[PDB]
């Protein structure tokens, strides 16, 4: 059939019984750096089994009056295994990702998620004269969440969490131009993306440039009758792919 | 001492010209290119990506995520109307702010077909049939299912594959149509009606929702580039 | 670039359904209107020529204008070069994430007489000088300074009445593409400024009168027109919905999605 | 584009008064609309604004209990309702349409609200 | 002397252009580079699906 | 809250008139000057430290950096007898300065 997959990376395996087809990038599979495109003169370190595996992030609860969540992508894996210990010791870095969001429900629940992966997403501050700090933009493998109201201008440095403008100033319905996949609890059960390295420099520093953002926005909210299980969690597993680093320095 | 004679049009500054110009930094070398994914060569690759259209505008849902859900429930009579909107993708405020209707606000003329993908965001046991009708202008808006069954229509049945595509055709007297509101080139109406009911088993919520997308077919065209009316400015940004 | 034509069709009754799809797979359906109804064989001569990235972007648009007064010391204008101070060009350049283009830069310099008090005023034609200081060079501090020699900085000299001056600028950037967006800090300790303002270091643009203050003050005005050529664009982006707020960042006040109508069945 | 307020009104100490600011010439549901109070012997003072597209109001910390700003998108007016009127609130109230960042470009002409017995 | 004799855009005649300057960023605009590949923004899917077949087998 | 300190100025016709208002801490060039006519119509004059608004005659000019700023009318007329405020836009809430009325000398 065309409903079952089995992804194998490193020493981990993600199986699935019903899911749609995979959405690969803007058309290209993640691969290593060439020789006519490189700019660093020292030899990279490609472990390729010690990083390219599925790291499981934390689970968030889908309530009825829930708004959305976002994870900044090369920041959520900063304390995860030998990928967070190679980001601290090396200066540069180049990764492609393989995101897999999974949320299961029975045949009596209903709802619909939008799993998108927005590159270079700047967020707008609450008070229009400042810029948000680090702790309000992204948490260490923990989901920051949107709201359904507007954050007032009384707060000094906080991220605007109005979900119908998606934090960036675009319409939330127009986010389907970025590579995306819907999780519809009628038919679908999990949605997987493959993302290559999208940046203007061949290699980039990884502690001050978050070049991807994974957004999950519920368009049709969860609803059930009285008797079904009310606790529906959402778990995201993210694996790097084809990673390499240059410029070994001290710990930072 | 070759004799020339300067024609009219000399020493003007036209803002859409194609001339050569003396370079300001001579023998500059550029930075070599890189294979960055997702190169766009034409704006008709952005308009062919579907985007959710906000049908449910009721003056207190535009400031929410409830503008995208068309509510559908289990009735007691038959033949009701789910929604309806005229098909003017640059002037109607339903199709105004989508991904298609914003590229179409830079241009003045358009031609081609428009796909309209619907998706049933309901439970796993609920069934039902909907009739997606499109009526070209000349009459009014259709009022009954007996009057909207005459135009172009397609009877959608929900099931395992949970999305149906009504492709409106290109039936028009002129080759192009105006983006702005012009009654000489009106384009028609799009409605959707209950064929049968929405039947649910016990312990299932009866109120289901429906999303709707909109894109353009592989024969869309635009012409006569203008400036957009949606952005505005009074002072300089500083 | 001719578009496709519709082929003829016939009434069918088969197990192949082109209308039904699955929109959950993130893949827009490629149906043709000859698959959901009966059609004829029309041939389209329509062209998609006026929607490429070249013809959509290669059009001149103003970005800034500054005024300066003759009869004043430190009467001279300056501008830190960035394309984020108008709204009709900032919305076109924020449809794509990364751009790469060569400019064609034009100035339209006008003049106006100030209310002087000397009798029988007569001033000859005026000459303007527009110097471009790269990031790090020497800057002037008054109208008659040593930095206006243009020993290595490029500059133009323009008398009034002639055609407007025009240069051409090649792709002057560090990386491989102009980045219109940047999500990251400048310091490695993740503080300080954040946003697109950490990438913009493009220089300054100084303007002054060459003539001296004869008998009447003359206030001028210079408008600056950009025009991108040989454009390549990568990674498209949904357009801006809210109104713009600042030059440095992407702030906004939240706005509803569309305007409102009275019902769901109304037209 | 111009903003046209109501006429000068009068109220007893303890009653409530309702002003208006009819926006005309532009699209009402896009820009926020502020309210500024000037007592006749002092300078201008800020009260609070209202987003007419989502009806989210945010007052100053001194006028949090008295004012109640509201608006309607249909007739394109913005109302301001004062409550618990004392003899401090006899001033002139302007409405301003806040353009790009912090610049109050278009102002009204202002209604004079006075309290007496 | 160069003189790349190209074609003109019309409905349903040649023209000559010569480059004069030494910098490649000082030519005319392109205006005639028509290429389309919309299969990367509408079909970003690994295992391809036929239009006539059902999507979820 | 930023305390904005600016009272009743007098100058003859056709002279150089200067007003100054001083903020509490550095507001970083975010100062706007308004003008209130004697009937009660208010309009924006200068929306930065120096940048004039479209529709304002070229008599008015501004300056200043850091904490202390100024507004300079280089030739006083009859239409420019009004009251001038200064307003910051750097810290919530937007606070206005006190008035400054102009009048003729003798
Ligand atoms: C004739 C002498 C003056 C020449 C001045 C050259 C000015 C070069 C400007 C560089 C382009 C700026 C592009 C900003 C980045 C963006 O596109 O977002």
């Amino acid at each position: 059939s065309d409903r079952v997959r089995s992804i194998t990376l490193g020493n981990s395996t993600i199986t699935t019984q019903e899911c749609a087809n995979v959405v690969v990038g803007y058309g290209v599979w993640p691969e290593y750096l060439k020789d006519n495109e490189a700019t660093a003169e020292d030899q990279p370190t490609q472990p390729d089994v010690a990083t390219c595996r599925f790291y499981t992030l934390e689970s968030v609860q889908w309530m009825k009056n829930s708004a959305g969540w976002w994870w900044k992508l090369p920041d959520a894996l900063s304390q995860m295994g030998l990928f967070g210990q190679n980001m601290q010791y090396h200066y540069l870095g180049r990764t492609g990702y393989t995101i897999h969001v999974q949320c299961n429900a029975s045949k009596f629940h209903q709802g619909c998620l939008l799993v998108v992966c927005v590159p270079e997403a700047e967020m707008g501050c609450s008070n229009l004269n400042n810029t948000p700090e680090f702790s309000e933009l992204s948490g260490g493998d923990s989901a920051r969440m949107f709201t359904d109201t507007q954050v007032g201008e009384s707060n000094a440095k906080k991220v605007q969490t109005a979900v119908w403008n998606a934090g960036m100033g675009v319409g939330v319905g127009n986010l389907t131009i970025f590579p995306h996949q819907w999780i519809n609890l009628r038919t679908n059960n999990s949605a997987t993306l493959v993302m290559p390295y999208i940046n203007s420099v061949p290699m980039d520093n990884m502690f001050r440039h978050n070049n991807l953002t994974l957004m999950i926005i519920p368009f049709v909210p969860l609803n059930y009758s009285e008797g079904s299980s009310p606790y529906v969690p959402i778990t995201v597993t993210i694996a790097p792919m084809c990673a390499e680093y240059n410029g070994l320095r001290l710990a930072s | 001492g070759l004799p020339v004679m300067t024609t009219p049009g000399s020493t003007q500054f036209l803002t859409s010209d194609d001339f050569q110009s003396p370079s300001a930094m001579p023998q500059f070398d550029v930075t070599p290119e890189m294979q960055i994914p997702g190169r766009v060569n034409n704006l008709m690759e952005i308009a062919e990506v579907d985007s959710v259209v906000p049908v449910n505008n009721t003056e207190d849902n535009v400031s929410s995520l409830k503008a995208y859900q068309i509510p559908v429930q289990s009735n007691s009579d038959n033949g009701k109307q789910v929604f309806g909107f005229p098909l003017q993708p640059g002037a109607n405020n339903v199709l105004n702010r989508t991904l298609l209707g914003e590229i179409l606000n830079y241009y003045t003329h358009w031609s081609g077909s428009i796909k309209l993908t619907f998706m049933f965001c309901g439970s796993a046991m609920a069934t039902g049939k909907f009739l997606l009708a499109y009526s070209p202008p000349g009459a009014g808006v259709p009022k009954n299912r007996k009057d909207a069954m005459l135009g172009t229509h397609v009877i959608w049945d929900v099931g395992l594959q949970s999305s149906c595509v009504l492709c409106v055709p290109w039936i028009s007297q002129t080759h192009y149509r105006y983006v702005v509101e012009d009654e000489y080139t009106a384009a028609g109406y799009v409605t959707c009606w209950y064929q049968t009911n929405i039947v649910v088993p016990a312990d299932v919520q009866s109120s289901c929702d429906i999303l709707c997308f909109v894109s353009a077919c592989n024969d869309f065209s635009v012409r006569m580039l203008k400036d957009t009316p949606f952005i505005r400015q009074d002072t300089f940004y500083q | 670039a001719r578009v496709a034509d519709t082929i003829s069709s016939r009434p069918t009754n088969s197990e192949s359904i082109p209308a039904l799809t699955a929109a959950e797979t993130g893949h827009t359906s490629q149906v043709v209107p000859s698959d959901t109804m009966q059609t004829r064989h029309v041939k389209n001569y329509h062209s998609r020529s006026e929607s490429s990235i070249e013809n959509f972007l290669c059009r001149s648009a103003c970005v800034y204008y500054a005024t300066y007064t003759n009869n004043s010391k430190k009467g001279f204008a300056e501008w830190v070069i960035n394309t984020r101070q108008v709204a009709q060009l900032r919305r076109k350049l924020e449809l794509f994430t990364y751009l790469r283009f060569d400019l064609e830069l034009t100035f339209v310099i006008t003049s106006a007489q100030q209310p002087s008090t000397a009798s029988s005023v007569d001033a000859p034609v005026q000459t303007h000088q527009i110097m471009y200081v790269p990031p790090g060079g020497p800057v002037p501090t008054k109208v008659k300074d040593y930095a206006w020699q243009t020993s290595t900085n490029p500059s133009v000299f323009w008398t009034e009445g002639n055609a407007p001056p025009r240069m051409s600028i090649p792709f002057i950037s560090i990386g491989n593409a102009y980045s219109c967006f940047y999500d990251g800090w400048t310091q490695f300790s993740r503080n300080g400024v954040y946003g697109i303002n950490t990438l913009n270091n493009m220089g300054t643009l100084y303007m002054r009168h060459v003539n001296e203050a004869g008998q009447g003050p003359i206030k001028s005005t210079v408008r600056i027109y950009f025009k991108p050529k040989h454009v390549k664009a990568w990674v498209p982006r949904p357009p801006r919905l809210c109104q713009y707020e600042k030059q440095k960042n992407v702030n906004f006040s939240p706005i509803g999605v569309t305007t409102s109508r009275t019902d769901i069945i109304t037209t | 584009v111009q903003l046209q307020q109501s006429a000068a009104e009068l109220a007893r100490p303890g009653a409530s008064v309702k002003m208006s600011c009819k926006a005309s010439g532009y699209t009402f549901t896009t820009y926020t609309m502020h309210w500024v109070k000037q007592r006749p012997g002092q300078g201008l003072e800020w009260i609070g604004y209202i987003n007419p597209s989502s009806r989210y109001t945010e007052y100053n910390q001194k006028f949090k209990d008295k004012t109640t700003l509201t608006a309607d998108k249909s007739s394109s007016t913005a109302y301001m309702q004062l409550s618990s009127l004392t003899f401090e609130d006899s001033a002139v109230y302007y409405c301003a349409r806040r353009s790009e960042a912090d610049r109050f470009v278009y102002w009204g002409q202002g209604t004079l609200v006075t309290v007496s017995a | 002397m160069g003189a790349q004799v190209s074609t003109q855009k019309t409905g349903a005649i040649h023209y000559t252009n010569i480059n004069y300057y030494k910098d490649a960023a000082s030519n005319s605009a392109n205006r005639q580079d028509f290429t389309q590949d919309p299969g990367k923004f509408t079909e970003p899917v690994k295992d391809i699906m036929v239009k006539t077949m059902p999507a979820l087998n | 809250d930023i305390q904005m300190t600016q009272s009743s100025l007098s100058a003859s016709l056709g002279d150089r008139v200067t007003i100054s208002c001083r903020a509490s801490q550095d507001i970083s060039n975010y100062l706007n000057w308004y003008q209130q006519k004697p009937d009660g119509s208010v309009k924006l004059l200068i929306y930065y430290t120096s940048t004039l608004h479209s529709g304002v005659p070229s008599r008015f000019s501004g300056s200043g950096s850091g904490t202390d700023y100024s507004l300079t009318i280089n030739s006083l007329e009859q239409e420019d007898i009004a009251t001038y405020f200064c307003q910051q836009g750097n810290t919530f809430p937007f606070t206005f300065g006190g008035g400054t009325k102009l009048e003729i000398r003798r």
